[PDB]
């Protein structure tokens, strides 16, 4: 009982940590996606100005 | 052509790197399990020696 | 014991899948890093060249 | 520029690969060490339990 209890306890702790890491990856993908939208608009517009 | 070869090698090499990083976190899970196990078995082994 | 065993197995599967997902997110965010740098070079060098 | 950029990318990612190989090797090494400590301690646990 003690064996599996402590094992499950630390494992649950790490599942929480994994959720946090998942969260920061989601945030960074949001940031990079916004930036790629902005720079996409910039490059398309500069090509239009070229033409 | 060179950019096409670059792309091929880039995503293949990225694939192997995420395989490696997955193994990192996963073997590191088993490591924390093992180390906590060893610690707490030490713990109650001492206690039950006192008993 | 049966309850703890089921919980431990489920959470071990969870943390393995979490490791895999975190790995592939790391891969894709590195890819986004690369694409960002590449097309930033594109659009900025294009500002200079067109000007 | 593309030659140099792709070459350095392959450098960075390959470096990640062998470093990660070293790290994984470390994972299995200390993992077996820890699980050996756990196994021997568990044997002694069985002995003291019987006594």
């Amino acid at each position: 009982n003690a064996l599996l209890g402590e094992e499950a306890a630390t494992l649950k702790k790490r599942v929480d940590q994994a959720g946090l890491d998942l969260a920061r990856l989601s945030r960074i993908e949001t940031d990079l996606e916004a930036q790629l939208a902005a720079e996409r608009a910039r490059v398309q517009a500069v090509e239009n100005a070229l033409a | 052509a060179h950019q096409a070869d670059s792309g091929r090698t880039i995503r293949g090499l990225e694939s192997q790197v995420e395989a490696n990083r997955a193994e990192i976190s996963a073997l590191q899970t088993r490591l924390e399990t093992a180390t906590g196990r060893a610690d707490k078995l030490e713990e109650m082994n001492g206690q039950i020696s006192a008993r």
